[PDB]
Parts: C-alpha cells; structure tokens; sequence
C-alpha cells in the first residue's frame, strides 16, 4: 500500500473540485471500491449547489405517484 | 574601503574591511514566549521551525512582517519562486507584504 | 517482487550493526574493531564515509540515531558497561556526555518518540532498563534518571510504541535471553499510569518459550489495535486490541511459521506497517506480508 | 574621453556636479530651475525638471547614498530647499528660509557624523540643518560670523569625534571652528594671508597621512595651500602657487589630494600636481 500511495500522490490525487468522479480516473486501474466513493460524492455535491443530503438515505427514508 | 565602494564593488571591500583590527523575538512553540535566539530559556527548546521542512533553523531566514512565518532562505526561495500564497495556509501575499 | 542488488562501500572487520537516519540518507554502521562509520547519499546515488573514530574499549552492538528535530544525535551502546551520546559539530563528532551508571552489561539502547522529549531506554543484561531525561535540549549533557524497571530476569531486546494518538500510553516490551529450564516466560509489556508516574505490568505472552533475540512494534498508522514481532525459533506477529490499575489488552496469535530452519536473530517493520523482514542464521532471508483474506504469507525469500 | 550634453537652459550655468557613483549629474541655472539628467553611456535623458527657488540658483550639493537620493539647492531668493526621490519621483520636501540675505554656499558633512547640512548666507552667518529623525529638522544658528558676510564654507575630514569645519567670507580672514562638549561652536583660530576676497575654500580628503592641507581663492587671484603638519601645535603655514589675472572663483581636490583643478574668471581651467622638490607645476 505504501508504494501505491506515493504514485498516487504524484499524480494530483484529489485535489480536483471542479469535476469530483474523475478522481477515480487518477486513482490507478481499477478498484470497485474506489470508482464507487467519487460517484457517491459527485451526486452529493450537485445537490447543495441547486445540506441535508450528507446524512445518507437511512435519515431520509426513516422519517417518512411517489413521495 | 570608501574607494571601492565608490566604484561599485561591495564584496571586495568586505574582504578588505575584514582585516580592521578593532571591531565595527521569535515566538516558541512549547511555551509561547517571546524568546530572541535560536534556542528557548524557558523550556530550552528550539523556537525556529521551517515552515516547509520543519527542521529546526538555527541559521539564516527570513519570513513576512504581518503572517509571521517563514524558514529556511533556500526553501523559500524555491516555495515563492512560482506561487504567492502563505505556505502555511495562511492567505497572505507575503510576496506584497515582505517587500516593501 | 523484490530483486536484490549489491552496494559499493568497501570496510574491513566484520558488522554488528546497521540503522538509518529518518529519511533515508544517512547510516551509521558498527564494525568489531572499535570503529563507527557514517556514509551519505550522494544524489547520484554512490555512497561516500565521511567518519570513522574509536569510541570505547572493544566491541559496540548498537547504534541509533534520533529525530533530527533535535538535530543530529546518535546513542552507542557497548561491552563493558557503558552508554554514550554521540553528536556532531561542523566534520568532526566531538562526543557528548557519555553517561554509564550501570554494573552489568549494556543490553539494548533504543531512542523515544520525538511526542513526549528526548528520552532514552538503556537496559542491561541484569535486568535493569534505565530511562534517561534531557531538559536541556539547547545543550545535551545533562541527563536525569526518570523510573527505573526491575523485572528480575535477562533482557535482550527493548522496543518502544510508536503510537502518536493521546489515548494510548507509551509502553515497554522486554525481551530474555536465557536458556534456564523454567520455562515461565519470555516477553512482558509495560505500561504508564499518569496518576503515579509509575512503570506498572500490563501483560505477559506466557506462549513464547525458546530465547528471544528482538522484538519490533509495528508502526501504528491510526489503527485501533497493535502489533509486535517475536523472533525466537519461531516468527511470531500477535495482536491486541485494548479492552474498555493499567488497561487489559487481550492477545491473539495470527502467524507462527518455521521456514527458515535456523536461529531467527532480528526482525524490524517498515515505515507503512504492512511488510515485516525477517532475519535468521541460514544465509538468507524471508519477507512477510498480508493478502486478501488477511492471512500473512511469505513475499520473496531472496 | 568626452560625453557632451546639451543643457537646453534659457540662461547662464552657475555650478554642475554629479553623483557619488557617476550616474547622475545635476546642474544649477539662471532661470529658477533645478535639471537632473541621467548621463549614462553618453546619454543626455531627463528624470526631473525641479522648478520653485524664485531666484536664481547658485548651487547644488549631492548626498551620501546610505541616506537615500536627497539634493540641496540654495539661490538667491534666500531659501534653502530639499529634495527626495519617492517612488521614483522627485519632490520639494523642505524649504527653510532663515536668512535675510542670499544664501551662497551649502556643503553636506561627512556621514560619519550623520545627516548636517551647513549653509553660509551673505547675512554673517551659517545655518547647521541636523535631521533629528521622523522628518524633522534641528537648526541651529551661527550669528555674527563674519563682518559683511560668509562666502564659502567646507568640513574637515573625520578622526578618531570632534566636527570641525572651516569657512571664508567678505572679511578676508579664514576662521576655524570646533563644536564643544555642549554644543557651543566655540571659535578656535582665523587666518589671515589674503587682500582682496575669498570666494571658495576647499579642505583635502584623508588617507592617513599626519598632514592637513586646505586650498583658499581670492579675488585678486591668488592661490594659497595651507600646510599644517603640527601634530597637536595648531599651526599653519601660508605658501603660494601662482598670482593670476582675473577673479579666482573654485578649486577642487582629488579623491587622493594629489591634483588641484582650479577655474576663475579668465574663462579656463587648470590643473596642477606638486613636484618632489616642493613646488606646484601644471600639466
Ligand atoms: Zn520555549
Ligand atoms: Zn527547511
Ligand atoms: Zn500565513
Ligand atoms: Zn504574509
């Protein structure tokens, strides 16, 4: 882990705001885990722009042709 | 000495003037105490800390008059040689703010 | 996937012992002729020494150095009953105030971490760790003695945590050497309650029997349990995760392996905590490692 | 070599001096203006028109470079008037008028010293600008100097202090002066070899030599170096160099006192060089 951390650490890992899913991109080849964490946050992020959405779906779908 | 100063040279005349026979409040970071050298006297500890290398500096810096952070003359020299924003974050143009 | 190479720096007694600086660029090494040398890193990667003097009367086991935050210091430990603190003026290494208060030999002498001074652990053979204080950082040779440990058995190896977090308190692992038949134990592990400023016991690995030659923690990197290495017979990792008088660790056991047919001496991790080399008296040496399943298994013997 | 320059004045010149590095060069008129130029590699380029000084000016006098680009400027109309380059611009930063007479002559002290400024008006008197610090200025007068009045003045080089300079004026005596342990410029001694007038007095640069020399010009023209080689005795000795034809106007020394340029009304400059056998020849 330690040798993958300084390549990604060359290669400006995650310091792009302004386009946040194309972190996984940089992050190396491929890691399921990874290339699912950017597009979490990506449809987060597009949300505030246009608060509540960081408490997860737990929150949302507890206190409640859809509502 | 006057001479050679005179014509525009400022090295060679100190060379020359070393000959002469008769001669001519950094804060700390465990106490937070005014402390003027490169060691504390309170805790005796380094009070310098380079604010690129956080190797403890005991020789020559420099640093901006309002932010207050700065290290070694070398770093800094690399640092602001492309960007001109605080190292430490700090949100100071030290660049407008050191040189008068 | 490691490939092994060769290095160019010629000597000419035998080597004791070797350790590096904090970055990588600097080494002091040991040789059996009353002799301590340093090489730096030139950047087109050749080595150069640039030190070499007599330091004691006959032969040093150990050096170490320390964090450069308090400069360039180095700590040696030697035969006949000594512990000295070497430091550098520029060049020429003008030695500070050695400082031996012990009767027997000198085991062990391994630094502090750089969070809480500039302690030092000197052990010796007796079975005494002495724990050395310098308040003076601006000048170092005034040394205090803070609590010393008695446990009554032989030391062998000392080793520190170098945990960074402000909930855990420092601990000390001590390792034996002798062969005597009462096989009781072989390493404990020492605590620190702030109340009393005490050295009290926390555990003791009642599963380790054979002599024990060193013992290495692995670093922390912000997990919330730790481990040790165990270099008897056997390559030994365990593992604790601290339970919620001193805290109750409760111990595992998750590698026991013999794939080296011979006396395992050394062992040391690397700076991330994932692989851990190995040593031993037959030639040549194994690297461990952790897969998928978090089952350790063997990474290139060379 | 030669680096003509056209001054593009309405009037006559009255002094010319330059820089002490040799960049710079500013020139006095008689049209109230104060030109500097920038005479590098020949080039005759303007950085300022200073203008004010009702008069006529008469004089200008460079600053040591270790205090900044500072210039004075004294003229008729009885005003002494200081200059600045802030910003790269060059301003009017202090006018002190406290003469009711012409002011003739200004000469900066060593700056060993500090920052004095010493200026002699037609009024018998001088006039010491001492900057006290945060732009302010300490003045302090000389009254009852000479019997008409004050013509030229020049300070002693520094020794290991005691400040001391030496004036001429319409009297035709040399006088001496020496500041006391409490600030009183007590008088020391006057000398007295000329007839007609002294217009400009000129005291040569130290290089470690026990010997103090002074020039002196007269209105009738007669050159006098004033040798003194006493140690401690306080004497001088008068000696003589050329009677000439016309009004003695300046002399000037080397850096190394070894030449003397001397320029009076006969429209021509001459330079001169002290033979091993005592005597003082042209070249
Ligand atoms: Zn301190
Ligand atoms: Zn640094
Ligand atoms: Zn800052
Ligand atoms: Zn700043």
């Amino acid at each position: 882990i330690a040798t993958k951390m300084r390549l990604r650490a060359l290669s400006r890992y995650g310091l792009d705001t302004e386009q946040v899913w194309r972190n996984h991109i940089l992050a190396g080849n491929e890691d399921p885990q990874l290339k699912s964490l950017w597009y979490t946050l990506h449809f987060m992020k597009q949300y505030t722009e246009d608060s509540l959405v960081y408490a997860g779906i737990k929150s949302i779908v507890k206190s409640s042709n859809l509502n | 000495g006057e001479i050679l100063y005179r014509w525009g040279l400022r090295e060679k005349r100190a060379e020359v003037l070393k000959f002469v026979s008769c001669p001519p409040g950094v804060y700390c970071s465990h106490c937070r105490s005014e402390v003027r050298g490169t060691q504390c006297a309170i805790c005796k500890g380094f009070t310098f800390q380079c604010a690129i290398c956080h190797v403890a500096v005991r020789g020559s810096s420099n640093f901006c008059l309002t932010c207050g952070h700065g290290g070694h003359t070398s770093h800094m020299m690399e640092w602001f040689r492309t960007q001109e924003v605080c190292p430490t974050g700090c949100g100071c143009h030290c660049l407008l703010e050191s040189t008068f | 996937m490691f490939v092994a190479r060769s290095i160019a720096a010629d000597h000419k007694d035998l080597i004791h012992d070797v350790s590096f600086d904090f970055h990588g660029r600097r080494m002091a090494t040991c040789s059996s002729d009353q002799s301590v040398k340093v090489w730096d890193k030139s950047e087109s990667g050749d080595w150069h020494c640039t030190a070499s003097w007599k330091t004691h009367s006959g032969s040093v086991w150990r050096v170490t150095w320390a964090h450069p935050e308090f400069g360039q210091v180095l700590a040696s430990c030697s035969f006949d009953r000594t512990a000295a603190v070497w430091e550098e003026i520029v060049s020429h290494w003008v030695k500070r105030t050695t400082l031996v208060d012990s009767r027997t030999s000198v085991t062990d002498v391994k630094f502090a971490p750089k969070h809480m001074g500039l302690m030092l652990a000197t052990c010796s053979a007796d079975g005494i760790v002495r724990i050395y204080e310098a308040p003076d950082v601006m000048n170092l040779s005034q040394w205090s003695l803070q609590h010393e440990i008695s446990c009554k058995l032989s030391c062998s190896c000392i080793s520190w945590n170098p945990s960074s977090s402000r909930a855990h308190s420092p601990m000390i692992a001590v390792g034996s050497d002798d062969s005597s038949p009462n096989a009781m134990a072989k390493v404990q592990i020492f605590e620190y309650n702030e109340n009393t400023r005490k050295y009290a016991k926390a555990e003791t690995l009642m599963t380790v029997t054979d002599p024990v030659h060193d013992i290495a923690f692995a670093p922390n990197l912000g997990r919330s349990f730790h481990i040790l290495a165990i270099a008897t017979k056997d390559v030994r990792i365990f593992t604790l995760k601290p339970v919620r008088g001193p805290t109750k660790f409760e111990i595992h056991i998750v590698a026991q392996f013999d794939n080296h047919n011979s006396q395992v001496w050394r062992v040391s991790w690397n700076i991330t905590g994932t692989v851990l080399a190995s040593s031993g008296d037959d030639g040549c040496v194994r690297l461990w490692k952790a897969n998928y399943m978090d089952n350790w298994k063997c990474t290139g013997i060379l | 070599v030669i680096n003509t320059v056209d001054t593009s004045h309405e009037d006559m010149i009255h002094d010319a001096q330059m820089d002490y590095y040799g960049t710079r060069l500013a020139t006095c008129s008689s049209d109230r203006s104060v030109k500097i130029f920038d005479v590098r590699n020949g080039g005759q380029i303007l950085i300022a028109d200073l203008r004010g000084h009702e008069g006529p000016v008469w004089q200008v006098a460079w600053a040591h470079p270790m205090y900044g680009n500072i210039l004075a400027s004294c003229s008729y109309d009885r005003k002494v008037i200081i200059w600045r380059e802030e910003n790269g611009t060059w301003e009017k930063s202090h006018e002190h008028a406290g003469h009711d007479s012409s002011v003739n002559s200004v000469c900066w002290a060593p700056h060993d010293y500090g920052l004095i400024l010493a200026c002699g008006s037609s009024d018998g008197a001088i006039s010491l600008l001492t900057y006290t610090g945060e732009g302010q200025w300490e003045v302090k007068k000389i009254n009852n100097a000479h019997t008409i009045g004050c013509n030229a003045v020049s300070w002693a080089p520094a020794v290991v202090y005691i400040k001391r300079f030496a004036s001429g004026g319409c009297d035709n005596l040399i006088k001496l002066w020496k500041e006391e342990e409490d600030g009183q410029w007590k008088e020391e001694q006057k000398l007295e070899a000329h007839s007609d007038w002294v217009r400009d007095v000129a005291w040569a640069p130290s290089i470690g030599l026990p010997t103090s020399t002074i020039a002196s010009c007269s209105q009738d023209g007669r050159v006098f170096i004033w040798t003194c080689d006493d140690a401690s005795s306080n004497t001088w000795s008068p000696k003589l160099l050329h009677k000439f034809n016309d009004v003695v106007w300046h002399v000037s020394w080397s850096i190394t006192a070894n030449i003397l340029a001397v320029s009076g009304g006969d429209n021509k400059v001459t330079l001169w060089k002290e033979s091993v056998d005592g005597q003082w020849v042209c070249i």
